[PDB]
């Protein structure tokens, strides 16, 4: 029932090695194994018993250990390479109730690796004010796309006359483009009333460190 | 080949009971545990429990116990995994994975075979076609001898919708994003697409939106901002 | 003291990790 922790996130340029790691309390005396898993499709067996791969794992990938760390390491990272990984272990608990075992099966939350295959692009944004027609159904949404930025990964802020707001907010995941660059997508909603009586309201996005914003304003 | 094949993806409501499936093929079914992972949109993996089929001998994650129960059918080497009652919060994607023994020296475990995962959607949302807004182009839409216009394709249910510019006259330039499931449970859309700003007074724009699962179709003419 | 669980059955066990 112990935890077990993994970077969320590890970045590599193509050749590099990469490294993964993943511990937990009990890792010292447990089998750890690594999982492979390409978005939207289903997990593959990497790693057993520590260091075992299973027939048909590249030997490129090679599993450690080292005290209460497992270690998943990456030689000459290609690109089929990026994706999601995660580690797992057991705990036994030999109930006190006389009989009885329970087993359990955990998972680390998962590592996302990304293979740096072209140049950092800033997020181009484009952000639309309620239309009329919604308006008058008595409903408003502002509509901030964003687009062609590398990596895929942005964090969107929206502030009402230079002041923030949390509600009313709905983002989007990024998503690979035709051109392998990643797009996302967030929406403000507010009421006719809450939309006109005010200055304007902005998209604040923010794309690796450097962050961009837009702006629009009632009529 | 040696397979697990689990039963289509569905959409229920809260309350309701659910049963899902795993059928497997190529091996002795009832020699291998079936675990069952869970994986809802952008999590992790998490672990359901795991369940031996000759037997039926389980052993069940703290926080499904109870919530969720494992079964299979020896006569058909299937495995199962129901509920009686639903909750927003059972959502996810369903993975059926067997674990393999793998025997040496010393032996270990691992799963090595995997379903290709059942898709289930709890929601209150029910069929509805979209009602689509235009995103007219403006001084704050155009850049460099470009501007971007577009639709806003909201509150609909279920996937998918697909929209097209001027009969499909217009593609460069269009880029229409994937959509949002809000917190009420509906989808909405948006396709803009970047025109010359010159032709905004005489070029006709119109988006053209489908929604096949509700029959719903409609063009929406863009005009020039105020 | 190992981390076997249901030895008794060649193909029923699961091993957790090394024995002692």
């Amino acid at each position: 029932s112990y935890d077990l922790t993994q970077p969320p996130s590890v970045s590599v340029s193509p050749g590099q090695t990469a490294s993964i790691s993943c511990s937990g309390d009990k890792l010292d005396d447990k089998y750890v194994s690594w999982y492979y898993q390409r978005p939207g499709q289903s997990p593959v067996l990497l790693m057993y018993q520590d260091f075992k791969r299973p027939s048909g794992i590249p030997e490129r990938l090679s599993g450690s250990k080292s005290g209460k760390t497992a270690t998943l390491t990456i030689s000459g990272t290609q690109s089929l390479d990026e994706g999601d990984y995660y580690c797992q272990a057991w705990d036994a608990s030999t109930g006190v109730s006389g009989g009885g075992t329970k087993l359990t099966v955990l998972f680390g939350d998962g590592t996302r690796l990304t293979v740096l295959g072209q140049p950092k692009a800033a997020p181009s944004v484009t952000l639309f004010p309620p239309s009329s027609e919604e308006l008058q159904a008595n409903k408003a949404t502002l509509v901030c796309l964003i687009s062609d930025f590398y990596p895929g990964a942005v964090t969107v802020a929206w502030k009402a006359d230079s002041s923030p707001v949390k509600a009313g907010v709905e983002t989007t995941t990024p998503s690979k483009q035709s051109n392998n660059k990643y797009a996302a997508s967030s929406y403000l909603s507010l009421t006719p009333e809450q939309w006109k009586s005010h200055k304007s309201y902005s998209c604040q996005v923010t794309h690796e460190g450097s962050t961009v914003e837009k702006t629009v304003a009632p009529t | 080949e040696v397979q697990l094949v689990e039963s289509g993806g569905e959409v229920k409501q809260p309350g309701q009971s659910l049963k899902i499936s795993c059928k497997s093929s190529g091996y002795n079914f009832l020699d291998s545990w079936i675990g069952w992972v869970r994986q809802i949109p952008g999590k992790g993996l998490e672990w359901i429990g795991i369940i031996y089929p000759d037997d039926s001998d389980a052993h069940y994650s703290p926080s499904f116990e109870g919530q969720v129960t494992m079964s299979v059918d020896k006569s058909i080497s299937t495995a199962y995994l129901q509920w009686t009652t639903l909750q927003a919060s059972d959502t996810g994607k369903y993975f059926c994975t067997r674990l393999y023994l793998f025997e040496g020296a010393q032996s270990s475990n691992a799963f090595d075979l995997w379903g290709q995962g059942t898709m289930i959607l709890v929601s209150s949302g029910t069929t509805k076609g979209p009602s689509v807004f235009p995103l007219a182009p403006s001084s704050k839409s155009t850049s460099g001898g470009t501007a971007a216009l577009g639709c806003l394709v909201k509150d609909y249910f279920p996937e998918p919708v697909t929209v097209s510019w001027n009969s499909g006259a217009l593609t460069s330039g269009v880029h229409t994003f994937p959509a949002v499931l809000q917190s009420s449970g509906l989808y909405s859309l948006s396709s803009v697409v970047t025109v010359p700003s010159s032709s905004l007074g005489t070029q006709t724009y119109i988006c053209n939106v489908n929604h096949k699962p509700s029959n719903t179709k409609v063009d929406k003419k863009v005009e020039p901002k105020s | 003291a190992c981390q076997a669980f249901y030895a008794s059955s060649p193909r029923k066990s699961i091993h957790i990790g090394a024995c002692a």
